[PDB]
């Protein structure tokens, strides 16, 4: 070894003569002792810190097509980059945009040393990530992608990956690169767990993009993605998990969700949190306007399994409110939503669902409370439980607070409407109105409602600016109305006037409710 | 002698499992 780093040395402008010499024969036999230096401790680090070398060694490579010097120089360099000097001089030279023109090559072994070299330059090697952009490498690696070596496949899509890794640049040009339909097909194709794990990254990566977002959609990243969640492996469904709960706001049209949405709900039942909240959270954004994915997730027990939800989740709203968010959307327009209303209550959901609307409950999950319970009063068998939990007294309380909170801020708060936790205000107001309006077309709701002297502020709140509380409001008065007593305090309260004009409102609902209100009122 | 996908499966041993 004592002759090592002191002949090699001596030995370092000897190579490098051969490797630029003319003849293509003997540029072959340096190529191979070349390669043989960078198996020792000293020979590796004597070409390595020569940068005579490098160079030439480099330029070998890319301008040989001889399929057999090409992998002796493309050994040399990968055997350097397990060494940050290596690393650096192989950037230094220019390796990058020759390691990228290797990846083209037909020569497995040399294709295998390119991105293996182009990876550890990629993941210790700062200003790689520039180079290999510039070179072309990201429409290179997605080319390759058609490629069928699963530990190959690993290596380049975790290229991929830490190329996309916060730069629209490389996403938009992987996106072009017809990528997203690439990644898809592997997550639907391979069983190596490294690898879907390595792709699935990318995919969460390209997801929180905006046109990556609709194309993974179209491709069919959704249903792929759920091809995995019931993998052994952790960290493959989380990171499913993940990405399909991003894509999940842009997929509310894709065909054959059946098994997606059925692996959803069972994922409801799961010992981690972290399952079960993502599962809720791509439920409620899958069920959001789609009577196809709410007919099915009501169809696989959903309600029951999401009642179950709520009341394991107990304080922790990550979990309630998307949870009770789904609930809402399963509750409304679609075949089976009066089975879904009659189930939250036969699954004992009632009781847990009102008392959510109570501290220490805060506003965004109190705000998707009321509208499940706006949806829940569609069915007239909840209206006696419903008022036997005390909704009516809490959603009358609620209102009143949101309202005067409005009021306090109608002189300068700092704008027209902010929000408190996330929520204005204003939509408190719309959505408990809009529960008493359900709420009122029992008798026995009505009487409860009256007698908490509500009319007064039902009437005021005809004058909002707001078109959707006022229709709310015409709403509930017009329930009202029906009753005698109720409808001489309407008048009482002076509503003829504003009703009147709420008759040209530029809002239909608004003008029949208006309408429907003094109808009532006239033939008593 | 060496399979050029020995390449790989030690690069593989390496950077993550």
């Amino acid at each position: 070894y004592q002759d090592d780093a002191e002949l090699a040395t001596r030995a370092i402008p000897e190579l490098t003569k051969l490797l630029n010499d003319e003849d293509q024969v003997v540029v072959n036999k340096a190529a191979v002792m070349v390669h043989q230096l960078s198996k020792k401790e000293a020979s590796r680090h004597a070409i390595m810190r020569s940068p005579q070398m490098v160079s030439a060694i480099v330029r070998t490579m890319q301008n040989t097509n001889d399929v057999e010097t090409a992998r002796c120089t493309a050994g040399t360099l990968h055997n350097l980059s397990h060494h940050r000097e290596g690393l650096l001089a192989i950037f230094k030279s220019g390796g990058i945009p020759a390691l990228v023109k290797m990846l083209g090559s037909p020569v497995d072994s040399v294709l295998f040393y390119a991105i293996t070299t182009l990876h550890n330059l990629l993941l210790h090697q700062e200003g790689a990530k520039m180079a290999v952009r510039l070179a072309g490498g990201l429409q290179k690696m997605v080319a390759l992608l058609n490629k069928t070596n699963v530990k190959f496949l690993a290596i380049t899509t975790d290229c991929l990956q830490i190329l996309a890794y916060g730069n629209q640049e490389s996403k938009l040009i992987i996106l072009a690169s017809g990528g997203p339909q690439a990644l898809v097909n592997i997550m639907r194709t391979y069983t190596y767990e490294k690898l879907l794990w390595t792709t699935s990254r990318v995919l969460k990566v390209l997801s929180v993009c905006s046109s990556n977002k609709p194309a993974i959609v179209e491709a069919g990243g959704m249903q792929a993605l759920g091809l995995h969640l019931t993998d052994p492996s952790q960290r493959l469904v989380q990171n499913c998990l993940w990405t399909l709960r991003n894509l999940s706001d842009a997929a509310t049209k894709q065909e054959g969700m059946e098994g997606l949405l059925g692996t959803l709900v069972q994922l409801l039942g799961s010992d981690d949190i972290n399952v079960v909240t993502c599962a809720a959270g791509i439920l409620s954004n899958l069920t959001c306007n789609n009577y196809k994915n709410k007919m099915m997730v009501c169809q696989v027990g959903g309600i029951e399994a999401l009642v179950r939800t709520v009341l394991r989740a107990g304080d922790r709203e990550d979990i309630t409110e998307p949870a009770i968010c789904a609930l809402r959307h399963l509750t409304s327009r679609h075949q089976e939503a009066e089975m879904a209303q009659n189930a939250v209550r036969l699954h004992y959901g009632l009781p847990v669902v009102v008392k959510l609307l109570h501290p220490p409950s805060h506003w965004p999950l109190i705000k998707a409370t009321v509208g499940l319970i706006r949806n829940l009063a569609l069915c007239p068998a909840n209206h006696a439980p419903l008022r036997e939990q005390g909704a009516i007294p809490r959603l009358v309380q609620l209102l009143v607070r949101a309202h005067q909170d409005t009021q306090r801020r109608t002189s300068m708060g700092g704008t027209q409407q902010q929000f408190v936790e996330g929520v204005r205000m204003e939509e408190i107001v719309e959505g408990c109105t809009g529960a008493l309006h359900i709420l009122a077309r029992d008798v026995h709701n009505r009487i409860v409602i009256r007698g908490l002297n509500t009319i007064p502020l039902f009437v005021q709140l005809l004058y909002s600016p707001i078109e959707n509380i006022q229709r709310v409001a015409a709403g509930v008065l017009c329930e009202l109305a029906q009753d005698k007593e109720a409808a001489e305090a309407i008048e009482a309260e002076g509503a003829t006037a504003p009703l009147t004009e709420l008759l040209h409102s530029r809002n239909e609902g608004v003008a029949t409710y208006a309408a429907a209100v003094l109808f009532r009122m006239s033939e008593d | 002698e060496e399979n050029p996908e020995s390449i790989l499966d030690e690069h593989v041993q390496r950077v993550m499992k």
